[PDB]
RNA sequence: GUAACGGGGCUAAACCAUGCACCGAAGCUGCGGCAGCGACGCUUAUGCGUUGUUGGGUAGGGGAGCGUUCUGUAAGCCUGCGAAGGUGUGCUGUGAGGCAUGCUGGAGGUAUCAGAAGUGCGAAUGCUGACAUAAGUAACGAUAAAGCGGGUGAAAAGCCCGCUCGCCGGAAGACCAAGGGUUCCUGUCCAACGUUAAUCGGGGCAGGGUGAGUCGACCCCUAAGGCGAGGCCGAAAGGCGU
RNA sequence: AGGACCGAACCGACUAAUGUUGAAAAAUUAGCGGAUGACUUGUGGCUGGGGGUGAAAGGCCAAUCAAACCGGGAGAUAGCU
RNA sequence: CCCGGCGAGGGGAGUGAAAAAGAACCUGAAACCGUGUACGUACAAGCAGUGGGAGCACGCUUAGGCGUGUGACUGCGUACC
RNA sequence: GGUUAAGCGACUAAGCGUACACGGUGGAUGCCCUGGCAGUCAGAGGCGAUGAAGGACGUGCUAAUCUGCGAUAAGCGUCGG
């Protein structure tokens, strides 16, 4: 089962109208280190909710 | 003024990079850097390197201030396609296209 | 004497594609489709050069009928009355008067009614 | 349907899952903190925490059960001689999952899972 | 699947080698044709 | 699926008769324009003065042209004060077209009247290249299976180290022949190749590495068979054979 | 003893499923037949295209076979498309 | 010099008449793919045009209105070979 | 002026279209010629057991390839320029 007609660049764009990525709405800010991090994840410098949880 | 950074012949289809590029079009560069930092795409890494290169071009070549810069232009063009053979069943060959893209990021304060 | 036919072929395709602007999709960018669409546009343009005269006469007749019925007479009896009164005003002018000079159109309707009476 | 069912398949057959969580429980016991994938850490809770609970009582039979479940005598020793006493008064919840982002090679969602008292 | 090319250097040289071609009138014609066409490798001879 | 008025609707908005209106085509008329063929008087390179009339068209016949490359005209003319080509725009002709000019371009172009053709593309499941589409879809090649810690790294699910786990174990281990031919080892690099990432590699690059009286080959010897002095045979080529 | 029997290697290929842009231009998996013989296999050799070879299917003769392949006559011819 | 991995790629600087001549290099067309702007488009059925045509946008103009772009709505309209 | 009611109603663009601007891809076009093509005139019409045609290997300050050359090896002697 293959197309009988070449679908248009318009239908291609129409189908891709749902492909847009969602940006992360907002980053959270660690209360201790003040550096931005993904919500409920550890900071890239090992903090989490103001506590240092890992030494990396 | 406007400062450009290009990553030409990036190894990724422009369609994939364009998702990320649309994600940070028109944003302030700090906000764009955050968005790219948390966007789980290979294209986000490439676009982030281009954006950081653009910011450094602006601050160094054009004496801009990072806090003023916005991503005023972030198109992704198609670059040349590398052409490769995928052997398929029954002796058939397909040619796959390893599509490259050119990423252009323009930052400016205006 | 070999002739490279690239320049003239480019020019012909460009002529057609310049005529094909505004057309949807391949019709405005793909020469095969564009040429078909340009030809069909030409046949429509001819056929409709004809169709325009009758569409506009149709519009005028409808407007005259409307105005004449505002003056208590059908279009048919109005046109017959105008002929019997020897008034030779086109449907175009009659409709234009019906819209823009309702008093003069009323006068025309009286003239036709006198002719018919 | 999987109404009310528990336990993640994790795209492994059962004996692979059991082997993997035995190894992962041993890793967590001996290192007290391990990076793994978030679903794997959430399932690892359900194996490690019962091992610690079991080790809160030090009998020969309980060391035998622990050894059956861990197959590592160093892990059993650390469970009964350190972890059991370290969690003697803690009513469950011996681990902590800390989401730590996404693994580069496959974008996998990653978490740290640690013993709760790993600080001291 | 056994495939049709089962290499053997000895059989290759005996069937298409330089000496085999020089052995007959038609082999020498093959060589003459290949020289005239200018081929870098006249024969299978490695 | 109403589905036997095109529909709505209609008791006329049906039917019959009569009558006058009107609508209605690219028919006809009007106005403007072009062309063909006639007939007329002045004549000519026919202009016209007019004047009738004709002008749907496939196969096809006839007539007249546009434009492209090349030759002459041309050691001329245009051209770095910007050629060709490209891309716009404007104007222009009945058309093929033509002219001008903005931008690009950066060195060629070429009137006129002749001359010659690889002289005009949308089709030929045409040919070559490029690029789409399906679509970021299928798939990523045995369902032996991974987990974690440490290292290195810009980055590690995949590399290195470690500890577990699993799988083969008349093999999925080991040594070879054949075949390949540097894939070997070390260093280094990660564009491309690796169906992912790769710091890794049978990838790139460089350097290194193959040591024989006894292993093998060569060699001595013969099989099948080949070739074959002479020879026999065969137009020739050559066949057969001592 | 045996073209004996059961059954691995080895040789095959009866059934089914899968696969059919395959992992694969004939395989995989589960079964299946032969398995001291008219067996099987390595290496080399010989047979050449109206020819070979064939426990015979027009089978096979380099994924090609009611006349191989390559080159040539050759721009065969094509009242057909 | 700068970003970047002592990358790739790029931004400056400089060379040059020219670097949008930078080696993926004269000219750089088309398909094809984007970014920006203008207009339209989420109650509307079909070769996608054509005839009519509102509205908007822009550019001219000394008004006056013309150019342009778009094109709601509407009559007609089933590609080419 | 306020409320209610009724009627009408712009502003949305996930995307998409058309136009335009600017790009990308691509490599057409034009321009170019140390390559071909066809000849004319004229030479020469052979090379080889004094080892040919064609090659293999080697040969440099040389890693490769090409050209040359041949262990006297990008060359040696001599005669001339
Ligand atoms: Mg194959
Ligand atoms: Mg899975
Ligand atoms: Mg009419
Ligand atoms: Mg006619
Ligand atoms: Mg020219
Ligand atoms: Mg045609
Ligand atoms: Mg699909
Ligand atoms: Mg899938
Ligand atoms: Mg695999
Ligand atoms: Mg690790
Ligand atoms: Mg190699
Ligand atoms: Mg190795
Ligand atoms: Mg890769
Ligand atoms: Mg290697
Ligand atoms: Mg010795
Ligand atoms: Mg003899
Ligand atoms: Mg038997
Ligand atoms: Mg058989
Ligand atoms: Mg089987
Ligand atoms: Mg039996
Ligand atoms: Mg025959
Ligand atoms: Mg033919």
């Amino acid at each position: 089962a293959v197309q009988q007609n070449k679908p248009t660049r318009s239908k291609r764009g129409m189908r891709r109208s749902h492909d847009a990525l969602t940006a992360v709405t907002s980053l959270s800010v660690d209360k201790t280190s003040g550096e931005k991090h993904l919500r409920h994840h550890i900071t890239a410098d090992g903090y989490y909710r103001g506590r240092k949880v890992i030494a990396k | 003024m406007e400062t450009i950074a290009k990553h030409r012949h990036a190894r990724s289809s422009a369609q994939k990079v364009r998702l990320v590029a649309d994600l940070i079009r028109g944003k302030k560069v700090s906000q764009a850097l955050d968005i790219l930092t948390y966007t789980n795409k290979k294209a986000a890494v490439l676009v982030k390197k281009v954006l950081e290169s653009a910011i450094a071009n602006a601050e160094h070549n054009d004496g801009a201030d990072i806090d003023d810069l916005k991503v005023t232009k972030i198109f992704v063009d198609e670059g040349p396609s590398m052409k490769r053979i995928m052997p398929r069943a029954k002796g058939r060959a397909d040619r796959i296209l390893k599509r490259t893209s050119h990423i252009t990021v323009v930052v400016s304060d205006r | 004497a070999r002739v490279k036919r690239g320049v003239i072929a480019r020019a012909r395709h460009k002529k057609i594609l310049k005529q094909a602007k505004g057309y949807y999709g391949a019709r405005s960018r793909v020469y095969r489709v564009a040429f078909q669409a340009v030809i069909k546009a030409g046949q429509y343009a001819y056929r409709d050069r004809r169709q325009r005269k009758r569409q506009f006469r149709q519009l005028w007749i409808a407007r005259i009928n409307a105005a004449a019925r505002q003056n208590g007479i059908s279009y048919s009896k109005f046109i017959n009355g105008l002929k019997k009164a020897s008034v030779e005003i086109d449907r175009k002018i009659l409709a234009d008067i019906a819209v823009f000079d309702k008093v003069a159109f009323t006068a025309l309707v009286e003239k036709a009614k006198a002719a018919l009476a | 349907m999987r109404h009310r069912k528990s336990g993640r398949q994790l795209n492994r057959n059962s004996s692979h899952r059991q082997a993997m969580f035995r190894n992962m429980a041993g890793s967590l016991v001996r290192h007290e903190i391990i990076k793994t994938t978030l679903p794997k850490a959430k399932e690892l809770r359900r194996v490690v925490e019962p091992l610690i609970t079991l080790a809160k009582t030090d009998s020969v039979a309980n060391r035998r059960l622990a050894f059956a479940r861990t197959r590592d005598n160093e892990i059993v020793a650390k469970l009964f001689n350190e972890l059991g006493p370290r969690f003697a008064s803690r009513a469950g919840g011996y681990t902590r999952i800390l989401k730590c982002g996404f693994r580069a090679g496959d974008n996998a969602p990653m978490a740290y899972i640690e013993l709760v008292d790993r600080s001291e | 699947m056994k495939r049709t090319f089962q290499p053997s250097v000895l059989k290759r040289n005996r069937s298409h080698g330089f000496r085999a071609r020089m052995a007959t009138k038609n082999g020498r014609q093959v060589l003459a044709r290949r020289r005239a066409k200018g081929r870098a490798r006249l024969t299978v001879s490695k």
